[PDB]
RNA sequence: UAAAGCUAAAUAUAUGUAGGAGACCGAUAGCAAACAAGUACCGUGAGGGAAAGAUGAAAUAGUACUCAGGAAUGAGCAAUUAAAUAGUACCUGAAAUCGUUAAGAUGGAACGGAUUAAGAGAGAAAACAAGUAAAGAGGGGAA
RNA sequence: ACGGACCAAGGAGUCUAGCAAAUGUGCAAGUGUAUAUGAUUCUUUAAACAUUUUAUACGCAUAAUUAAUGUAAUAUGUCCAUUGUAGAUUUGUGGUGCCCCACUUUGCAUACAAUACCGGUAAGCAA
């Protein structure tokens, strides 16, 4: 019979979380990767895409 | 612009992550085939050989 | 029928591929496999093999031991397939040229402050294709604590293995079998 | 994850990996540390030799705060200084540092290693060992006792 | 290495900004995947 | 310096929104990215990996000519309107100098095949 | 029994039925490997059911071809069958079971224009 | 500084009542109980304790009329509905078991493996013909 | 020799604690932001983000040994990093085809031994 003291969560190293966030922002700046995630950005000018 | 103050290129109190260093890569330039085609490398390669 | 052993088939006894999934490490493996094949140099074969091994067979190397290994080799390049770490016990450092898979921050700062430089393996492929004036080095592979429990069992006469114990003290496995006054020693 | 468990491989086989003749019965040798000294004796003797018996004196109410004492060797003694501050003491020969290791959490100075020749240093601590104190006196330094 | 800044009518270019150096982190999909499959367990509800 | 073509192959060999494989009729796997002349899943034919490319598709009713010619991450997707064989031959001269003849005639044959498709209203 | 038409060779055509499936109707004909002492099928006695083995495998050069001598690809709408304009002499299409008649008509009339063959272009008519 | 006394907060809550939610179960599951469930029923008594959900959008459409029959019930040239082989034992409607018609086999069991033959059912996606000329109906792309 | 008249549904190595080995990942003489607190966090969010405006919370590791009072790792002649045999890589000549040999140079990991030093015990001398 299922129990409530099954270990529901995990604890993650702080440095690895920061690493993952950093390496994830970098992937946001490569045109081919954004296209390969399913976004329809063929007509865009630049992929980092800053706005005023 | 906040993205350079958060990660410590420009320092600022209570905005920069304390003592955080931005991760480095085990590779300098991941373009392997530009290395393989260099004159230095090509001068060390050996004549192509035959199959059976 | 026919009387062969392991019938007609040859046995090999080691790791065959990368297990890791780092894309940069996979690119490195591809590069040095190509270099090993097309210039059979015995320098690129060994490197192509070493960066396939598991973590326990790529130990770190300290700055002091690296400087000691390079004392009779000025203006040469040391090649390590591991990390290199700092050592507070040294007072001063010379000028060195070292290629390694990883450097720690303090070790990287100390090396560059003395006029040296730090190299990755893709630059060493570009400047020393066949390893001229390069010295291959390894760290201590049997210094891990886990290796202190291996060997003969603790209890066989004149062994050196550590036991697995809750804690350490006069009350924790010191009475019968480790002194003559309780019936025998080891 | 239940996805990768070894038992899923034996799902069609009869015995689930435990054998026809010697089954998987429940506690066929005792419970916990039961049979040691009788029929588990060999395992105890070759993996945990000194297990049985008692030795030594009793200490009835210990209070471990009375004998807390972290140590530091003379190897790591110049490394506590920053490199730039470590640098100027080499050129100038008229000035020496004074180091208080009890501000860093160390209590007793211990004497493994080598100090730099003719490079004086002054150390404060609660305890010293004989070898450490000699090695500090040799390069032209002094030891100071605090509390 | 810089980047243009576009106006909110999508036609004019009104500036340029130097790209921050966090965009040069190595791109590691294996690490991202492994870290993601542990952090996503933390919002689950018991049964 | 943290990215190159070989690293884009490693990152997109398997996980992608353009790969399609056949569960029944086990043979074959196709890459439908917009700049892939063939539909092979190789580094030498995918538009995501290559720096410079040309292609012809439909994309709405009509036929479209496409160029990538992305020199230094200043990716410049140009889009034209193919009208007939002569116009496509002119466009290949104008924008596809970096290619070889063996590629040019392959694209010409592809365009000829595409020019027989139509629907109602 | 070996069957061969052109270059395609089949090394057997009968199925491997499960042991005892003709005598007990709670036993289904789908093949299961016999385990358990004293079987007479696991021990390869002559005169009983045969067991499958890797030796019956097909030629790599002709492993998935239909008698049409083409590979089969299954499509669900018009946009999925556009990669076939470059490889039309090696593939043939088949329409999925759950698409409506109106969609089927368009799929068929486009396959006709592309010069690719349709395996089941007679259903729902 | 014992042998007299009082005193909030930070803590707990398998009960009662109300509110909100889930990588939970889906009528042999989930509480014993999704229904007039601690009910029907059993035991002198302390106690024990089930089974049982679904027509259709609408019955404010639940089957009118005729013929046969003592009646049940059946049949229709007759009737609601999109549908009655959805008719209240009402969504779908498997297997074990039985009925009807056709086709085969049949000297103290039956069924099977290998290999062919004789019958019977079904089939064109390789199991021949691009193109050419004439006429008829269509659908597109350019200038 | 035992179970099996037939059919449908159900039906059996799992969860938690604690230890180890193997492998992947991050940092490295350090490593892990505990309980809490903060925030222009607040459908989701019971998630995610942050760390107190020459810097002593705690665990494991960085030092052992003895019942124990306790004591504690070459030694200041040189920032140097104990000795030998085999051994990966490097340096300079010649031989046969970058490879293998004959010398020459350097000497990782590790295997076999030697030596010095630290804690306990004997022996000798001992204010
Ligand atoms: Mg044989
Ligand atoms: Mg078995
Ligand atoms: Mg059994
Ligand atoms: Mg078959
Ligand atoms: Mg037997
Ligand atoms: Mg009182
Ligand atoms: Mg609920
Ligand atoms: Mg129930
Ligand atoms: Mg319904
Ligand atoms: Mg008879
Ligand atoms: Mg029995
Ligand atoms: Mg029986
Ligand atoms: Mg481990
Ligand atoms: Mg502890
Ligand atoms: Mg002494
Ligand atoms: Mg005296």
């Amino acid at each position: 019979p299922t129990k409530i003291w099954r270990r529901w969560g995990r604890k993650v190293n702080l440095k690895e979380k920061r690493y993952a966030v950093c390496s994830s922002i970098a992937a946001s700046g490569v045109t081919s990767l954004v296209l390969a995630r399913g976004h329809r950005i063929s007509h865009l000018k630049e992929v980092p895409l800053v706005v005023s | 612009k906040k993205l350079d103050v958060i990660y410590g290129k420009i320092h600022e109190k209570k905005v920069t992550k304390k003592n955080y260093i931005l991760p480095k890569s085990i590779v300098h330039n991941p373009d392997i085939y530009r290395i393989i085609h260099s004159d230095k490398v090509q001068a060390s390669l050996l004549a192509k050989k035959k199959p059976c | 029928g026919i009387a062969l052993k392991n019938v007609g088939r040859i046995k090999k006894h080691g790791r065959k591929h990368l297990v890791s999934k780092n894309p940069y490490l996979r690119l490195l493996v591809k590069l040095y496999n190509f270099l090993a094949r097309r210039t059979n140099a015995n320098f690129n074969k060994i490197i192509a093999k070493r960066l396939i091994m598991p973590k326990r067979y790529r130990p770190p190397l300290s700055l002091s031991k690296l400087q000691y290994h390079m004392a009779n080799h000025p203006n040469d390049i040391a090649v390590v397939v591991g990390s290199i770490t700092d050592d507070k016990r040294l007072f001063s450092l010379k000028q060195l040229k070292v290629c390694a898979l990883r450097f720690t921050e303090t070790a990287r700062k100390r090396i560059e402050d003395a006029g040296g430089e730090c190299l990755t393996f893709d630059q060493l492929a570009l400047k020393y294709p066949t390893g001229k004036k390069c010295v291959l080095l390894r760290g201590p592979t049997k210094a891990r604590t886990a290796e202190k429990h291996f060997g003969k069992a603790p209890g066989k006469p004149k062994s050196k293995a550590r036991p697995y114990v809750r804690s350490k003290g006069r009350k924790f496995e010191k009475a019968r079998g480790r002194r003559k006054s309780r019936a025998y020693k080891k | 994850a239940t996805r990768f468990k070894k038992n899923r491989k034996k799902r069609g086989h009869v015995s689930a990996g435990h054998g026809r003749v010697g089954k998987h019965r429940k506690h066929p040798g005792g419970r916990g540390k039961a049979g040691g000294l009788h029929h588990m004796r060999i395992n105890f003797d070759k993996y945990h030799p000194g297990y049985f018996g008692k030795v030594g004196m009793r200490h009835l109410n210990l209070l471990k705060n009375r004998t807390y004492c972290p140590t530091i060797n003379v190897d790591k003694l110049w490394g506590l200084l920053p490199e730039e501050k470590k640098k100027e003491f080499s050129e100038n020969k008229d000035i020496a540092p004074v180091i208080d290791v009890t501000r860093k959490g160390y209590f007793k100075v211990l004497g493994n290693g080598k100090l730099k020749h003719n490079q004086p240093i002054v150390v404060k601590a609660r305890y010293f060992s004989s070898v450490a104190e000699k090695k500090i006196k040799a390069v032209g330094g002094q030891c100071i006792l605090v509390a | 290495p810089v980047a243009n800044v576009y106006s909110t009518n999508g036609k004019n270019v009104v500036g340029e900004v130097e790209i921050p150096v966090v965009f040069q982190t190595p791109i590691r999909n294996d690490l991202i995947q492994s870290v993601y499959t542990n952090m996503s367990k933390n919002r689950r509800h018991p049964y | 310096s943290n990215v190159s073509n070989a690293l884009v192959w490693e990152l997109t060999r398997k996980s992608n929104c353009f790969i399609k494989k056949n569960k029944a009729g086990k043979k074959g796997v196709f890459l439908c990215d917009p700049l892939n002349v063939n539909y092979k899943n190789t580094p030498s034919s995918s538009g995501l990996v290559k720096s410079n490319s040309t292609n012809v598709t439909l994309k709405d009713g009509k036929v479209v000519f496409s160029v990538k010619t992305s020199k230094e991450s200043n990716v410049v997707n140009q889009h034209f309107k193919a009208k007939n064989m002569k116009n496509v031959e002119k466009l290949l001269q104008q924008h596809g100098s970096f290619e070889k003849a063996k590629n040019k005639e392959k694209l010409l044959k592809k365009y000829k095949r595409l020019s027989k498709l139509y629907e109602t209203s | 029994a070996v069957k061969k038409v052109g270059k395609i060779i089949k090394k057997r055509t009968k199925k491997f039925t499960r042991f005892q499936s003709n005598r007990f109707m709670r036993v289904k004909p789908a093949w299961r490997k016999p385990r358990g002492i004293d079987c007479r099928v696991r021990r390869r006695y002559k005169g009983t059911n045969l067991m499958p083995s890797i030796g019956y495998g097909s030629n790599k050069k002709t492993k998935f071809l239909l008698p049409n001598n083409k590979y089969k690809y299954v499509v669900k709408n018009v946009k999925e069958m556009e990669p076939l304009i470059m490889n039309h002499t090696k593939y043939c299409v088949q329409i999925a079971h759950n698409v409506s008649s109106k969609k089927r008509k368009q799929i068929i009339e486009r396959a006709k224009q592309m010069n690719v063959s349709v395996i089941n272009a007679k259903a729902r008519l």
